[PDB]
């Protein structure tokens, strides 16, 4: 039953495809930790562990929530059965009415009633799968020598690599490609990992899909030698004996948003105290807007992708106004048109997203004595007396200070807490679907 | 073995112009060249001149521009070092937009012509690289010296109508340009902007007095620059009515500016052009007088992002619905800083001329960049890649296509988009850009305002507003395209209706009808008259033309034909329609008088005008396209000629042909593969070019026509080029159509027996016999109205037989001959296409309707020889053999 859930989800997307041979592994994995009931629930646990990594998140809680929903129909009575599809019908607005009435049931009930779908979704987790893989736990654990990493676009499992070798003690080659001459490069690294050895990284093949599927299949023990790739979920179609060959594992988005302004913060390094400023505001501006652009049907009308090239094109442009202005009469006007038509409205194809982006420009770029970007912190404007170093002691000074508070994506990214509300549902409601229609055959 | 000679002797002879006269390929070139003397040698020629290219890629390097031209036009042009032939006709494939040379003179495609500074002395012993280099160096210079004392007139205080008429379109007008700058940026040092807007108001108005009287190629230079003069005068007008400081400075700095160094010692590079803070060098190349884009704030929005992606060495991409004007927009930021910009019309021929626009450093765009396979598609966006990386990094060589070519540091790359995408390499070093509907209502009012109408903005608010009606209640079909390039048909149109219709309403109105309402149905048509009634004030009174309707009802009645309403409101549409377009399409259902239309057309205009006419009736689909056009036979480097390039070649060299009217009618289906190798006619070149590169000129009494069925195979771009023209509904009535197939069957007692058989189809039956007969079942259904044509010509054919034996019998008895004989012609053609046993009801049908007087036909009756008796007399029995 779990292997036809797993193939069923594997018939939805290319990357979530299973074999059986990976299967009868992590069976075998119960045996090798350290009656017939536990050897169940160990199974339970250990298909959740090992496939959970190879999935994303809201197929972490449909699989989550089938799986629980599995093992409590086996195990439970009819009337736990009945109530645990009473509540997944309510989730997904087809059925109605109250659980016919065990704490757990009680608390899921409380927060169903109060509308809160996050927790509702991640209850099953929280109660009965106990271990949780991170990249570290499924590299560590894996007999396996190629591991491709696959994730949306605007996130990058590259610094978490490179955080893995300052914590697994190895050395990674990135091996950006696009280029005759980096393929070339490619290949000879390739060739000299294979001998030597050292963790080999490759970066987004989805432009070199031709060479990947010339070389790669036909190149498919070496101690302290991993080779990671690096793909997109929204990208072309991997070929599929490459892909049953490797650790298919799915890296997730970081949820902060002033994580974001601290991790473009501490990126520029140098532009006067002006400069400094409008490099922070440019900082805080592209991770409000990035953040926004994650809550599809409510913060924008479609998914957009502000990488950090138009991070680039903004602080080049902020740089060219700064440098030719004699007066320190900064034009705010002049410089919110050009960002809000010209830099990042440009991709734009929409009318109210375009709008959206313009009053974000217009909050943020308003360049008024006291600038309240957020509803926690206010931005002081910088004295003409003033080093960059002072300056970026301050900004860093009032970085570290202010705190990230619950509701966010709310107050931060100035939303109704409706359209929170309605996108959770939304989530909520495709989510129980899924499983619905998972749990039916 | 004779053409296998004459080819090996053409290539000797060629080879031998080219380096002989003039080491291993030489050698074997040389022994060769002494086999044939002392005489197949092609194939050995053909790996000869393949070895060759080492030497072709030198002196394709040695001068940058000789690249765009073919491997066998290069070296046929530089086979000819001596006669300086064939290097001046074919230049505008190599620099864009120049057609020939005057050395004194260049002339470009619009016909403006370029005067040097000084005189280049040609000689024999010049090659072909050294003057090309030459040329291009003192034409440079000379737009350089043209811009110069420009400025110097100009900054004198002279009028602009004496410089007007004295120098090219690109000193003039970036000459404007730059003094517009100084004037707006000195006014921007105080508060006063009145001045300087009512005098360059007085220049516009100058410019239109002078543009009034002058003559054609002065007009249009006049047209290209009064297009700048307005936006100048809108920017003018936009900075004298903000409120404050600040918003004249966003206003001024959104603009493009212009400047000029005045300091550097070099030329070329002494103009940075300023938008939103970034600076780009002007390349003082030269364009012509092109149809200038009016500068609508999106263009300028357009001229900001691709300022944006190319100060970074970023390409520029551009994507969105298509008609919304992307690749004119990418053409006029081109022209704007004096360059052309290379069209790819979308792998050999696409990385040879990307290789070729990274050598020389002309700008690039990849028009309608989503019609490639998978495979030429990535390699190419890898190359896009390697040169955006390339310029990037300030590389100064570039290893692209496997060889070390030098990199420009000038040379940048566009891309153009129809979704309805850029892959992740190109993604990666290109900026994207969705630009929306354009501004019809300005483009419609400043193109109203240069034609001199003295309601523009109203009058172009109503057009775009009718036009906006008509797309949103009017059918869906394939062929109704309202955008803005049908407004600027229109718009071109209005221009030769105002010499007898006037500067006004009536001539939009007029236009408006003649070319939006053929290509529309019944229901269409009617809610294009609700609206023109409804948006525009004028009811569209009638015109004089009853000499040409006169002369059209004599034509109808000289070939025969009646002349219904619709059938009137047809030929006149398509005669009114043919005034101006060249190249027209007719399309309807089958056999519903396409060719009678065209044919009482040119019957009435050779009446009208006493004009000579010649009709090619040239099916598309009949001949294949080796010969309706040409084959250049690879065998042995020959030329065979097509039909339409030899009637072509016939009408142009001619005494006979310079005084008739000479029409071309393609009476079959629309191949889109006979047609794009046919673009080159289309437009307002008026020159086809051949597989061989022979450019044979046209004539404009050369009018071409078009007549198919169906469009669903048709590219838009040729449904707005040529004029289409629809038939909804059939030009006849039966009666009609019975009536001209009995006169033309009795062309091809006579008196009272036509008027016995045209008194006997009678229509009050006839139309009864007919509505029963199209309710059947009949098998390859084919409609009544083809049906008349057989139900017509068999009874006259039979009584044509029959006629010898009318002179010996009864009144009665010949009336019920001519009856039975009609009233089986009309069984077996109309209902003569189905089962016996309906064939029997339709005898029952006819009986009926046809009345028990008459004579009753039978099932099986006929006539013998005159007696009336069955088939059954006829059976003879047949004694067969046993093997
Ligand atoms: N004014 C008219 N009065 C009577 N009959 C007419 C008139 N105009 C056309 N017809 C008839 O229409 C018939 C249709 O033939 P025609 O040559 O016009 O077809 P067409 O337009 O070439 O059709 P297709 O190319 O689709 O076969 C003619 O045979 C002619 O008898
Ligand atoms: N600003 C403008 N001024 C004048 N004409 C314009 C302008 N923008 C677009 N057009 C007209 O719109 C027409 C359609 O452009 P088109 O070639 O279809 O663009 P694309 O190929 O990118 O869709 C062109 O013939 C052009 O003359
Ligand atoms: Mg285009
Ligand atoms: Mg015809």
């Amino acid at each position: 039953k779990i292997f036809s859930m797993l193939e069923k989800f594997g018939q939805f997307h290319w990357f979530y495809g299973i074999s059986i041979g990976q299967f009868l592994s992590c069976f075998k994995r119960v045996f090798i930790k350290k009656r017939v009931d536990e050897i169940l629930w160990l199974l339970y646990q250990e298909v959740y562990c090992q496939f959970s990594t190879a999935l994303d998140k809201k197929f972490k809680m449909i699989m989550a929530m089938t799986m629980f929903c599995l093992y409590k129909f086996d195990i439970e009575s009819e009337q736990y059965k009945e109530a645990v599809l009473t509540m997944i019908g309510v989730l997904s607005e087809s059925s109605d009415g109250v659980p016919k009435l065990n704490d757990d049931l009680r608390y899921l009930w409380d927060y169903v009633t109060t509308k809160s779908y996050i927790s509702a979704l991640n209850w099953f987790k929280n109660e009965f799968f106990v271990d949780e893989w991170n990249i570290a736990d499924v590299v560590a654990n894996s007999e396996n020598n190629y591991f491709t990493m696959a994730s949306e676009r605007d996130v990058d499992g590259t610094f978490k690599l490179i955080e893995l070798a300052k914590a697994s003690k190895e050395s990674l080659k990135i091996i950006p490609l696009g280029s005759i001459e980096n393929l070339n490069y490619a290949q000879e690294e390739i060739s000299k990992s294979k001998i030597e050895g050292g963790w080999i990284l490759l970066q987004n093949i989805q432009m070199s899909l031709s060479w990947v599927k010339t070389y790669l299949h036909k190149h498919v023990e070496h101690e302290k030698f991993k080779m990671f790739m690096t793909c997109h979920l929204t990208g072309d179609k991997l070929p599929a004996p490459l892909l049953q060959r490797t650790d298919r594992v799915v890296y997730e988005d970081i949820p902060g948003i002033l994580d974001t302004v601290k991790d473009l913060w501490g990126s520029q390094f140098f532009s006067g105290v002006w400069s400094v400023y409008c490099t922070f505001l440019l900082s805080w501006f592209h991770a409000l807007i990035t953040a926004r652009t994650r809550l599809v049907p409510h913060g924008f009308s479609k998914k957009y992708y502000f990488n950090d090239c138009d991070f680039q094109f903004a602080s080049v442009y902020l740089e060219n106004v700064l440098a030719t202005n004699s007066t320190n009469n900064i034009p705010w006007a002049q410089v919110r048109d050009h960002i809000a038509t010209i830099v990042y409205g440009g991709k734009i194809d929409e009318e109210k997203d375009l709008e959206v982006v313009a009053k974000l420009c217009a909050h943020v770029f308003c360049g008024s004595d006291n600038l309240q970007i957020v509803p926690g912190v206010r931005i002081p404007q910088p004295l003409l007396q003033q080093s960059e170093e002072e300056e970026r002691a301050r900004l860093t000074a009032i970085l570290s200070n202010t705190i990230e508070p619950a509701d966010s994506l709310s107050s931060w990214l100035q939303l109704p807490r409706e359209s929170i509300l309605d996108y959770e549902r939304l989530q909520a409601k495709e989510v129980a679907s899924s499983t619905e229609q998972l749990l039916q055959e | 073995i004779q053409v296998n000679w004459v080819e090996v002797q053409f290539y000797w002879l060629d080879l031998y112009g080219i380096l002989g006269e003039n080491p291993l390929e030489t050698s074997k070139f040389k022994s060769l060249t002494s086999e044939y003397k002392m005489i197949l040698t092609i194939d050995s020629l053909k790996m000869i001149k393949s070895s060759l290219s080492t030497f072709l890629e030198r002196q394709r390097r040695q001068f940058p521009r000789f690249y765009f031209l073919g491997n066998d036009d290069l070296l046929k042009i530089i086979g000819s070092g001596k006669h300086h032939d064939q290097v001046s006709k074919f230049m505008k494939k190599m620099f864009g937009s120049i057609e020939s040379i005057i050395i004194t003179g260049v002339r470009s495609v619009e016909g403006e012509v370029l005067n040097l500074n000084e005189k280049i002395e040609l000689k024999d012993s010049i090659q072909a690289q050294e003057w090309l280099n030459i040329l291009d160096t003192e034409i440079k210079l000379s737009v350089f010296t043209q811009f110069r004392d420009c400025l110097g007139q100009l900054k004198d205080g002279t009028d602009i109508e004496v410089v007007v008429s004295k120098y090219i379109f690109q000193a003039i007008l970036l000459s404007a340009q730059v003094m517009w700058t100084e004037l707006v940026e000195k006014c921007l040092q105080t508060n006063e902007f009145s001045k300087y807007w009512k005098e360059v108001d007085m220049k516009i108005k100058g410019l239109l007095d002078k543009l009034n009287k002058s003559s054609d190629n002065v007009k249009k230079k006049i047209e290209a620059l009064l297009v700048e003069y307005l936006h100048f005068n809108n920017v003018i007008g936009q900075l004298k009515n903000c409120s404050t400081k600040e918003e004249a400075r966003l206003l001024w700095a959104k603009v493009q500016k212009f400047y000029q160094k005045n300091d550097t010692l070099d030329d070329l590079n002494s103009v940075f052009i300023s938008q939103s803070g970034y600076l780009l060098q002007y390349k003082f190349e030269y364009i012509g007088i092109p149809e200038r884009l009016i500068y609508t704030p999106l263009l300028l929005v357009g001229f900001a992002t691709l300022t944006d992606s190319l100060h970074q060495k970023y390409g520029g991409c551009f994507f969105g619905p298509a008609g919304t004007g992307k690749t004119e927009t990418v053409k006029a930021f081109g022209q704007n800083l004096g360059r052309v910009v290379v069209v790819f019309n979308c792998y050999q021929v696409l990385s040879r001329l990307l290789v070729g626009i990274t050598q020389i450093g002309a700008w690039g765009c990849f028009d309608e960049f989503n019609r490639l396979d998978e495979k030429v598609l990535s390699a190419v966006s890898a190359n896009i890649q390697q040169i955006q990386n390339g310029l990037q990094v300030g590389k100064s060589h570039i290893t692209l296509l496997e060889e070390e070519t030098p990199l420009s540091p000038h040379t940048a790359v566009f891309i153009t988009l129809n979704p309805g995408e850029l892959p992740e390499n190109l993604k990666k070093s290109f900026r994207e850009f969705s630009m929306k509907s354009p501004q019809s209502g300005t483009i419609a009012e400043m193109i109203l305002q240069i034609m001199g109408f003295e309601d523009s903005k109203s009058l172009a608010s109503k057009i775009v507003h009718f036009l906006e009606l008509l797309s949103s209640k009017c059918s869906s079909m394939n062929h109704y395209h309202f955008g803005l390039r049908t407004l600027k048909g229109v718009l071109r149109n209005c221009s030769p209706l105002v010499s007898e219709f006037g500067e006004g309403e009536k001539t939009v109105v007029e236009s408006l009808k003649r070319v939006i309402l053929p290509s529309l149905g019944d229901t269409d048509e009617l809610v294009f008259k609700d609206e023109l009634s409804k948006i525009f004030d004028s009811a569209g009174t009638p015109l004089n033309s009853k000499a040409i309707v006169q002369c059209l009802k004599d034509a109808g009645q000289r070939s025969g034909f009646s002349m219904s309403e619709e059938f009137l409101k047809k030929c006149m549409q398509f005669y009114y329609m043919q005034k101006t377009q060249q190249a027209l399409i007719l399309v309807g259902k089958a056999g519903c008088g396409k060719t009678a239309t065209w044919k009482t057309v040119i019957d009435a205009m050779a009446i009208f005008d006493g004009h000579a006419n010649v009709v090619y009736v040239i099916d598309t689909k009949v001949l294949t396209k080796e010969s309706l056009y040409g084959s250049m036979l690879k065998a042995t480097l020959e030329w065979r000629d097509g039909l339409f390039t030899s009637i072509l070649r016939r009408v142009n060299d001619d005494g006979t042909f310079k005084n008739s009217r000479i029409w071309v009618v393609f009476d079959s289906d629309l191949d889109p593969e006979y047609v794009e190798a046919m673009n080159s006619v289309l437009d307002d070149n008026k020159i086809l070019t051949l597989p061989n590169g022979e450019r044979l000129p046209i004539p404009p009494n050369f009018r071409i026509l078009f007549e198919t069925d169906n469009l669903d195979h048709t590219t838009p771009a040729t449904i707005t080029r040529c004029g289409l023209l629809w038939f909804s509904t059939d030009v006849c009535s039966i009666s009609s159509k019975i009536d001209h197939l009995l006169n033309k069957s009795y062309e091809a007692e006579l008196d009272k027996l036509k008027d016995l058989i045209s008194d006997s189809f009678d229509m009050a039956s006839l139309t009864n016999i007919f509505t029963c007969s199209n309710d059947l079942v009949h098998i390859l259904g084919v409609r009544t109205f083809n049906k008349l044509e057989t139900a017509v010509q068999l009874a006259v054919h039979l009584i044509s037989s029959y006629r010898q034996w009318f002179q010996n019998l009864d009144d009665k008895s010949l009336k019920d001959v001519i009856t039975l004989l009609i009233k089986r012609s009309l069984l077996y053609a109309l209902a003569g296409d189905s089962t016996g046993e309906s064939q029997r009801a339709f005898i029952q049908t006819i009986n009926t309707y046809f009345g028990h007087d008459s004579q009753e036909l039978s099932d099986y009756s006929t006539i013998v020889i005159l007696s009336f008796s069955s088939f059954c007399s006829e059976i003879p029995s047949v004694s067969l053999e046993a093997h």
